[PDB]
């Protein structure tokens, strides 16, 4: 039965399969099972990638190595091919007779082994006709009788829920949970495996690239399993470097290769930030005040908080950054995170927590419980954040959404991660976590009964403590007020709007040029502290955006010309002039 | 007061005449 | 497995079946034949045929006894002992069936028992490669049960006595004050080891209501790594409504959802000695106590599927943050008072008193001291120091220094976190301008002293 | 004009004008017949209907693992079809 | 398309798990990235090992057609394994990946194409590209975490402005034969 | 129905993406314009290019029904792509 | 009793090609024909109404010469009503 089975020791001898480090007690446990009298039939059930088919295999390489007891020594383990079994089978019988003389080839001997990984397909086996009658039926007898022994090897969901259902098969397959290896262990492991991994790549891994895979693999990739996830790391390393040029680095691979692979994986931002990224950061804090006047400590936060992050000196396990923006209608709390985003070249989640203003939405999120409509849709924020892990989360309107909200939020801000419906565990220690309020709007601008006026920025602290319960603010970075916008932001203001206009003038070939003192009309015409900045392109529209619109559809600007703008004191309004530029 | 809403082909074998 | 006769035949044009080739055979009495089946197939397959079942006699089988199943043991010790060259003494057959009932409880007692013996003798027989101990004493039985149940109750090692002796030395280094909470934990588990722990109950069900800051998910999330268990965290607020709390146990048969299965009694059943902490179980639904409540004394939960998972050796500890308010509130007066009590009264009102008498201990976490901060600002700064040998950074912290930290972030209500905020200020923000462009981009050199007549850090940076 | 000239917002709509007067002085039908001058669709919406807070997510629609979920919200979908419309919403004070 | 690409080689070359995975939104390009290292290939632009490799793509539905008869479906799958493992050069493609997990399998049955398909990405003796989009990633491909394990996930981020530009100039010359008009300049912009 | 047809025939004539979509209220003779594009093109009243082309009306009901198997479906489909593949001219249509 | 069947049911329909004749229950028609749009546009309700007292004695005495023939015995006019 070559073409359904392969031998294990044979493939061992000459090609090899692995070498296998540690797991003494897991395979000890399995020889154990091996030698009992009845129902001698392993079942190594664990979770992916931590050596399941490596402990059943790595038994065949160190039998040929006779590290292994006597009675296994003269043991020999079959890797059996559920598809080469069923290549042919298109006739009534030809499947049983193909496992029925594959079984009995193993009694006559009674010195060998099968190895069935994925033993989860046999319980469905082919079986044309709707009768019970499978591979499992027909093992089932021989598997109780113990003449034959049989490894298996199959997942804890598949276990759980496929291999369970059938109880006779269960009985007879004694379970081995396999754990996944410590830090410790899986250095060992892949100092084994270093030999074979070094020669498919030509290159030598240092001691120190070994241990950082290990320790970076655990730190940021948390889907898969520590084993697996080392390994990756190393084979992906030696990989660049035969890629790499010629005679670079193809003698060794240093930690900083690792950390880029590390990297990659997880789309996380590389260590040993490069000078270009280094420039950017630096002057991060410069380039967010020319758009956004004003708000420098809004901005110093920010600015500095990434700085830690990409430093090396960030949280552990908490996002890069929480902050809640609270202050009057204006201000530009959306604005300065907007302009984050795009400075650094990051994706924008912008989630508008107004639409989740009852409990019940707070299931769009993280996603409907198993069993439900909307468990195929998942978590809008879950998934959002898979997708672009390093990115700025602007949720506005924070407020206005339930509480309930607010303690879903607790462990991204504490934990750094979220678990979704179907059970992904979400990464937020690489995004940006923004929330903008207007918590005490109502009391700041509202003025108190007395001969003095109280300020009230204080007052909207207060709701603030009332909306959002204690631990979310604890869990919180700082709390930035936005104060008030003055007098000499808004000049600068009304030239950002104007030069606004200007790009949106030169798409239709039309130059705007407005005069100091026209400027300074507009910001005292519409300057109100309560209303923040909004109001300026209010006037900004009617003063300048209205004339030139219609005499940009019917006039002289229909054909792209310059324009001017000046202020006559004696009237005290604008003057408009207008030059056709098309001759 | 909110509500939740909650919410063939086998392959044969062939027998030749004897 | 009379069952699969009823089909066996579906090829197309003959129309046959095993079932109705021994039908008239059955009916006309002439031949008589035995049948087994399981209870599930019977009922979803053999009945389906009322031909075949009304036909067939049924005789129930049932689990036998504990004293009928040793016996069964002694019948079948010879086969056994011939096999391995092992002789099982009278308390180590009796012990198997007593201690592989009480641990192992999804295999019937039959054969459960009997995968004991089986595996004892395997055992002796291949420990020792001289052969020296061919008798199975009960000791080893233990360990043998120990191994198929998973379960850390054995007699306790040389290397693992030394480290449950200093659990609460190692955890106070780690987590200052809270003293009540940690000695709780302690002792609750060393009962287990020593062997006196409930029968049919979790070691400890705890749940700890304290302050914001104070370290209760931290010395839970601790107690894990100290004793190398893994940690069931399962955040509760996901949970906040009823039909989530069918995550936790599966999804009903028949929907999408059924094959993922339960979250909660998976995790479990994959390890089951781990710490499962239930951080924010006050947000949780009511319908999610109501689970916790048949775990608490029964002992086990069922899923969907109907696998029940073993709580025995899982460590309870569900944090919660009810009547948090109170305790940050000032009360109206030239004195403020102590709003402990009325934080208890909130979490009596949201937990049912049945709750509470099945935890085991109800630790209340008290504020954090002057010199509790102290302590908790040389931890934050054992990370930091951490984290700059990555980047090959050495940081020296005067004393002097240490204490201007304490005070400017000390604050009773906030806890330990607001000192976390104050070191990245004051230390985290300057070295990252450093780290990035400056003396600090390689192995640079750190001091920090306190200047008493400006009252200001002073950080010198050497390039080195 | 200013939006089709080109000197939009570019990121908010053509304009939110709210119409505050008597009753009977014109501020809905004039809405009506812009759409007729311009040969826009309407998406009238009443809001009398929206008293109170749970009505408001039948405009964007119930959550995944709630009834009426497949329904979907009236506004988007009906600003969906219709790009370019007038959406005119009375009684917004009574909402 | 570089970086994207570099990674996918990077991947091929591994001596396991050598299974690059090309996960993005629709319309990002994920196939023309696929495909691309073919037409690359062709051209020698692609580095020396990637040179003489043949990349193929695989017909879901006619490896399925006409399988009624028990084990017609293994056989054919069974039989292209086979032709990769011996060319030992070529690189299967699998558009729309997660369509493996329900391939040809009665209704108890539990085995299909990603079963079988399983040790053989695991020992690195074929390379199998793949492309799916994130939701079917995450709500089908991911469940089934071992054949995930095997495949290495390759994120595909939309490109910019000024890259798409680009892009176009280099498809112009096709929309243009087809259509028989020349794309000003600034029409493309 | 000149303005939805002619819409029809410039997607046709893409090079990709060439497969137009009628997406409408109920009766209003959604699938009216798919079989009338063939009656037009049968008295030659459409653009040369649409010319000498056929239109098929594929019924999902009758495909699905009889297969009782899982390759049945897949080789019947596969065989109607051939044949559209087969000709360029053709194109199918799916209510 | 069409409910019970309902993936042929609309290609005839759409068809035209041969009418059909349906009759599915009240409650039905609700569950099935109104929630699918193409078998409602196809088919059209005729309401079938109870008759009223008085039409149902009509319908047995329309009937009982039938029945009195089959058995040779007769029922009275009052007994009917
Ligand atoms: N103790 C070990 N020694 C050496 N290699 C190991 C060990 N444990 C795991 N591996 C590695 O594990 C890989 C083989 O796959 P496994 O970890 O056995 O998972 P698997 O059985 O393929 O998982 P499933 O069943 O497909 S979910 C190779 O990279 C092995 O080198
Ligand atoms: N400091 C500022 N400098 C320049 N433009 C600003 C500033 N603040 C606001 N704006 C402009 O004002 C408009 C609204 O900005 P937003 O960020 O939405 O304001 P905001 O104060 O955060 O709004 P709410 O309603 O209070 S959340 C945009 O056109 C901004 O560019
Ligand atoms: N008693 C403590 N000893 C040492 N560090 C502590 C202590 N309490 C908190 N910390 C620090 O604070 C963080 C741990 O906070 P947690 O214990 O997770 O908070 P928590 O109890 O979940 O908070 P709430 O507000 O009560 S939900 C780590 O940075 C710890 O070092
Ligand atoms: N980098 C690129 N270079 C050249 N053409 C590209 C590129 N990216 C996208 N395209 C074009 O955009 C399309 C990309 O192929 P698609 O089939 O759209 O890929 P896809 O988005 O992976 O597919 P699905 O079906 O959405 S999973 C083709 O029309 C390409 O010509
Ligand atoms: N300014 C107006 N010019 C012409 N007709 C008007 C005017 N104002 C009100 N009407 C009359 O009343 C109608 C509009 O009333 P409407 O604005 O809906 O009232 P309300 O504001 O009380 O809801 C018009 O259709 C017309 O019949
Ligand atoms: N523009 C039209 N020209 C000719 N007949 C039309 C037109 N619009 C509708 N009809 C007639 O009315 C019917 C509309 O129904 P149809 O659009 O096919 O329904 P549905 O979209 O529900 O399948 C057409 O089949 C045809 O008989
Ligand atoms: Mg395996
Ligand atoms: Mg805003
Ligand atoms: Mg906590
Ligand atoms: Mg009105
Ligand atoms: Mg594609």
């Amino acid at each position: 039965t070559e073409n359904f089975t392969t031998n294990l020791n044979q493939l061992a001898r000459v090609g090899g399969i692995d070498p296998l480090i540690g797991r003494e007690k897991e395979l000890e446990r399995a020889i154990q099972v091996l030698c009992r009298r009845r129902k001698n039939n392993p079942l190594l059930v664990g979770e992916s990638g931590v050596g399941k088919t490596a402990i059943a295999e790595g038994l065949a390489w160190r039998i040929v190595q006779g590290d292994v007891p006597e009675v296994m020594a003269d043991c020999t383990i079959y890797s059996l091919d559920i598809g080469s079994l069923l290549a042919g089978t298109k006739y009534r019988g030809d499947f049983e007779k193909r496992f029925k003389a594959l079984l009995k080839q193993l009694e006559q001997d009674t010195n060998s082994i099968l190895f069935i990984d994925e033993i989860h397909t046999i319980i469905g086996a082919g079986a044309a006709s709707g009768g019970q009658v499978d591979a499992a039926n027909l093992i089932k007898p021989l598997l109780s009788s113990g003449k034959i022994r049989v490894i298996g090897s199959t997942t804890y969901q598949e276990f759980s829920n496929i291999f369970e259902k059938d109880r006779a098969l269960a009985r007879r397959f004694q379970k081995i949970d396999i754990t996944e290896p410590s830090i410790e262990e899986t250095v060992q492991i892949i100092n084994g495996l270093k030999p074979k991994y070094e020669a498919h790549h030509d290159v030598r891994y240092t001691a120190k690239a070994v241990r950082a895979a290990v320790e970076l693999a655990v730190k940021y990739i948390n889907d898969r399993h520590l084993p697996d996830k080392a390994i990756d790391v190393i084979d992906e390393a030696g990989a660049r470097a035969r890629l790499m040029p010629v005679s670079k680095r193809k003698k060794t691979v240093n930690v900083a290769d690792i950390e880029s692979v590390v990297a990659r994986i997880a789309r996380i931002p590389e260590k040993s930030v490069s000078q270009s990224d280094r420039d950017t950061l630096k002057n991060l804090g410069d380039r967010l005040k020319m758009l956004v006047f004003g708000q420098d400590k809004a901005i110093e936060a920010l600015t500095e908080a990434i700085k830690m992050a990409r430093a090396g000196l960030g949280h552990e396990h908490k996002p890069v950054g929480s902050f809640l923006f609270a202050g009057p209608t204006g201000v530009g709390k959306t604005e300065v995170t907007v302009q984050l985003s795009k400075a650094l070249g990051i994706e924008l989640l912008r989630f508008d927590m107004s639409e989740y203003m009852e409990r019940h939405t707070v299931s769009r999120l993280i996603g409907a419980p198993p069993g439900y409509v909307g468990f195929d849709q998942g978590g809008l924020l879950t998934d959002a954040v898979i997708k672009h892990p390093h990115a700025v989360l602007l949720l506005d309107e924070i407020e206005k959404a339930h509480p309930d909200v607010f303690n879903i939020l607790l462990q991204v801000m504490d934990n750094g991660t979220l678990t979704d419906n179907n059970g992904r565990k979400a990464d937020f220690r690489n995004v940006v976590l923004v929330m903008t309020t207007n918590a005490g709007v109502r009391e700041t601008e509202r003025k108190s009964i007395g001969l003095i006026h109280q300020d009230n920025s204080t007052d909207a602290m207060e709701e603030i403590k009332k909306i959002f319960t204690p631990e979310f603010r604890n869990r919180l970075d700082n709390i930035i007020w936005f104060d008030h916008l003055s007098t000499d932001v808004i000049h600068q203001v009304v030239d950002k709007f104007i030069v606004e206009l200007q790009v949106q003038l030169d798409q239709k070939g039309v130059s705007l040029e407005v005069s100091q003192e026209a400027r300074n009309w507009l910001a005292e015409k519409g300057y109100d502290r309560a209303m923040g900045a909004r109001p300026m392109a209010r006037v900004i529209q009617d003063n300048l955006k209205k004339p030139l619109a219609n005499e940009l559809l019917f006039g002289s600007l229909v054909d792209g010309g310059q324009v001017t703008v000046a202020l006559d004191k004696e009237k005290n309004e604008l003057t408009y002039g207008f030059q056709s530029a098309q001759k | 007061k909110t509500n939740d809403w909650l919410d063939e082909k086998v392959r044969d074998a062939l027998k030749p005449p004897s």
